[PDB]
RNA sequence: UCGUGCCCCGUGUGGCGAAAGGGAAGCCGGUUAAUAUUCCGGCACCUGGAUGUGGGUUUUGCGCGGCAACGCAACUGAACGC
């Protein structure tokens, strides 16, 4: 058998002991396995699972508003270049001692 | 070398980090006084009419900042 | 804009994507 | 609907006109 | 004032806005059960999320690897089909 | 391939050629650097002429 | 003295793109991403990318120069290309209808289809990427997650079906290990799974387990590069199981 | 005839503008105190907007139709006229004299610039203006 | 990802050869028995690298002013070309 724990760079560069990038917005390290918490559960407590079906719907409500916002605007620039395009068309018809 | 002919900046100079000493010329002839000061890359001279609060402007500026009076013979 | 609605129509694009990724000599 | 911002460019390969394009000059090589 | 202003575990939900890779990496999709879904029996649950998606972003996220996209595709290298010389010389 | 060799061409690395008692040989003792040991704060030395 | 020149230390020196690690390692772009994760090499990000490279964007992948400098030690290389070689003589034999030199060349080609074991061995790897069996009890978070993930997974040509089989016997093990022990500490049903914790010499295990279920491959992952993954986490896995049966005292395998 | 009227489109051939398509807004031809000979008061693109290709992205597309304006009094004589027309009810008097004696009233005229010019663009017309010269 | 490939480009070929040609950047004062634009004091400069602070720009994303010649402490710019 075999067990661990008991010119070729035998060191290893202390480059590789650098910590890799986090993409958390803290900078902190993420852990592998994050702790559950009791929203989780498939048969939650009354207040985590509340608690968590508000933050859900708040973001749900936010994200609704955003979309309809950015449709309507959407909506009013087509609605300019129809109106510039209309009158681009009605120009052309109408040019042709000290 | 440089001149600085703002009061407000040269108090900005004299506050940098890099601000090793400070010496005050005195003129007569002249009658102007020379706050110099030896930063990192520059030497900052600042040049004014010789007066009471001429000398004043010692207390306005730093005190960890070390201020010499220029001695009439520059003694090797 | 009833958030059970909301969360419902989230839900069924996540999932409606979730499939589409699974999914002479 | 295309977009009416898309236009088209083409080239005109004749003599002293544009660069000539990429060819096969295996026969060539 | 500038010296007052230059005084003033990590969590996946939120993430920074750099990207590490070809993209930056989507919200997650929502792992809640609806009040409609709610089932009183083990048995019955339903279980949410792919576990598969959640390594591979945990990966991303701690940065053993950057974010790539799928290439269904590979250009192609460009050839020219021809005859072989016996079947060209070939008379019957 | 990168050479991967069978055998070292050398049994033993040689010892460093130059090392800091072949640097240093010894001060001077001449009136020019005893003028200079209290003028400058200097000390004068004799060492190898392929010392940088 | 002599005047320096643009570009020619600093991040321009300290740092390298994937393109010139894998053009300077001479190695294929799966080989060098499998060797990047089993050696832990991770992606950088330069302070300034053009300082480093005038035609990076933002996708470009940055590496250390030292890292790859460490990579080109690696002995896998030469276990690469023998890999390599070897295809080509049986490739060889096939063409020439040597059936049975066909067969004997393949034997040695130890294929995961046929072992159950990864096509490389990682054993140095693993004393390499851990220098204590704390830190290989503190990484089994990840591996115990993956390996009991990857457990109820449908065969693929990336994971061989007995590659699975191996995955559930490691799993098996630890849990034949930690009820021999007494090690498990905490449970937990979740929407996701089963989250456990056992103590294993002072150290806070928790690892999740997918319910019994038919698991969904999506092609937003990267599944091959997830099965280099597997193979190292069942390589490490391997001697933390031999390590702890023969800590309490028992024959491993059982 | 006179053809330096109101929505003449000409080249700018000297200053930081060169080479710039400008709308003329409107002509002064007897001139005025602070400029003694025949100007106008013009507005046009500084920055043209980007080439848009079928396979963008509808962000990337919108990030490449912006327009950066410019309004400005120029002379005759630094203008070469172009058969061209851009007619804009949007611009009607949208800068004067006085606009240019204060700073905000030069960003507000150029805001309402830039919001009917890039109406105008992506409406699909008078592409000629909207292209860049090249020279 | 048919994972062990594909794409782009053409211009050739290395070295030596000038203490008067070309060329990045140092001046003053003092100092030795004998060296000094080299030492000491003061006051500078050039080249390259890393990374901060201030300031600048930006919600009209990559400055503003001058009719213009052009100006102002900044004021994105790869391949390929002039």
């Amino acid at each position: 058998t075999y067990d661990p724990w008991a010119p070729d760079p035998l060191k290893k560069p202390k480059t590789l002991e650098q910590k890799p990038i986090s993409l958390a917005a803290n900078g902190k390290s993420v852990p592998a396995v994050p702790k559950p918490t009791g929203g989780y559960s498939y048969n939650p407590a009354f207040t985590d699972y509340q608690q968590r079906l508000m933050e859900e719907s708040e973001k749900a409500i936010e994200a609704e508003r955003k979309r309809l916002q950015e449709l309507e605007l959407e909506r009013q620039k087509m609605e300019a270049a129809a109106r510039s395009a209309a009158e681009a068309e009605a120009a052309e018809a109408r040019a042709e001692k000290p | 070398p440089q001149e600085v002919s703002d009061i407000k900046k040269f108090i900005e100079i004299c506050r940098r980090k890099d601000a090793s000493s400070a010496r005050i010329k005195k003129n007569p002839k002249t009658q102007q006084i020379k706050f110099k000061v030896r930063c990192q890359r520059f030497l900052y001279t600042l040049v004014l009419k010789d007066s009471d609060k001429a000398e004043k402007l010692k207390q306005s500026l730093p005190p960890n900042l070390q201020i010499k009076d220029v001695p009439k013979r520059n003694k090797r | 804009l009833v958030p059970e609605t909301l969360l419902k129509k989230r839900k069924s694009q996540e999932k409606a994507r979730a499939e589409r990724a699974a999914a002479v000599i | 609907p295309k977009n009416p911002l898309l236009e088209k460019r083409p080239r005109n390969f004749g003599i002293g006109q544009d660069i000539q394009p990429k060819r096969n000059l295996s026969r060539m090589v | 004032q500038l010296a007052l202003q230059k005084i003033e575990e990590g969590d996946d939900t939120v993430l920074r806005r750099k990207q590490l890779g070809k993209f930056k990496l989507p919200e997650k999709d929502l792992e809640l059960v609806l009040p409609d879904e709610l089932e009183d029996s083990l048995r019955r649950l339903k279980p949410e999320g792919n576990l598969l998606k959640d390594r591979y972003r945990s990966m991303i996220v701690r940065g053993k690897l950057e974010a790539r996209r799928k290439i269904p595709f590979r250009k192609q290298a460009k050839t020219k089909l021809t005859e072989k010389w016996t079947f060209k010389d070939f008379r019957i | 391939l990168s050479r991967a060799p069978k055998y070292p061409r050398k049994s033993i690395p040689h010892e460093p050629r130059l090392d800091e008692h072949k640097i240093i040989i010894h001060p001077l003792n001449t009136e020019g650097a005893l003028k200079k040991i209290e003028e400058q704060n200097t000390l004068v030395f004799i060492v190898d002429v392929k010392a940088n | 003295g002599k005047a320096k020149k643009k570009g020619k230390s600093g991040a321009a020196r300290n740092y390298m793109t994937r393109t010139q690690a894998v053009k300077k390692l001479q190695l294929s772009l799966p080989d060098f991403r499998k060797l990047c994760i089993w050696k832990g090499i991770y992606p950088r990000e330069p302070r300034d990318r053009r300082k480093v490279n005038k035609s990076a964007t933002a996708s470009t992948t940055f590496y250390y120069t030292k890292d790859i400098q460490y990579l080109l030690h690696e002995p896998l290389l030469q276990k690469f290309r023998e890999q390599k070689a070897l295809e080509k003589k049986i490739s060889r034999a096939l063409g020439r209808g040597d059936v049975s030199n066909a067969a004997r060349l393949e034997r040695n080609a130890n294929l995961p289809e046929k072992t159950g074991k990864p096509r490389y061995t990682l054993n140095h790897i693993i004393r390499e990427r851990y220098p204590t069996f704390q830190d290989a009890l503190r990484d089994l978070d990840d591996c115990l997650s993956m390996l009991f993930l990857f457990a109820n997974l449908p065969s693929t040509t990336a994971v061989p079906a007995k590659m699975i089989a191996r995955c559930e016997r490691l799993c098996h093990e630890f849990q034949h290990y930690l009820i021999v022990t007494h090690s498990l500490r905490k449970s937990f049903l979740s929407i996701k799974g089963i989250y456990y914790q056992a103590n294993i010499q002072g150290e806070d295990i928790l690892w999740l387990v997918p319910y019994k279920f038919n698991q969904r491959i999506v092609g937003d992952v990267d599944f091959r590069i997830m099965g280099t993954f597997v193979e190292f986490y069942m390589t490490l896995l391997g001697f933390v199981n031999y390590r702890l049966y023969t800590s309490i005292g028992l024959k491993y395998p059982p | 005839m006179k053809f330096l009227k109101t929505s003449r489109v000409c080249l700018v051939t000297r200053g930081r503008y060169a080479g710039k398509k400008v709308v003329i807004i409107q002509p002064v031809d007897q001139g005025t105190k602070s400029h003694p000979y025949g100007h106008a008061l013009v507005a046009g693109i500084e920055r043209y907007p980007s080439k848009i290709t079928r396979r963008m992205s509808k962000a990337r597309i919108e990030k490449r139709s912006k327009i950066k304006p410019f309004i400005k009094v120029i002379n005759y004589n630094h203008l070469m006229p172009t058969r061209y027309t851009l007619e804009l009810e949007g611009l009607k008097a949208v800068i004067n004299a006085d606009t240019f004696k204060e700073p905000s009233q030069r960003e507000e005229a150029k805001k309402t610039v830039k919001k009917v010019l890039e109406d105008r663009y992506n409406s699909g017309k008078n592409r000629w203006f909207f292209t860049p010269l090249r020279f």
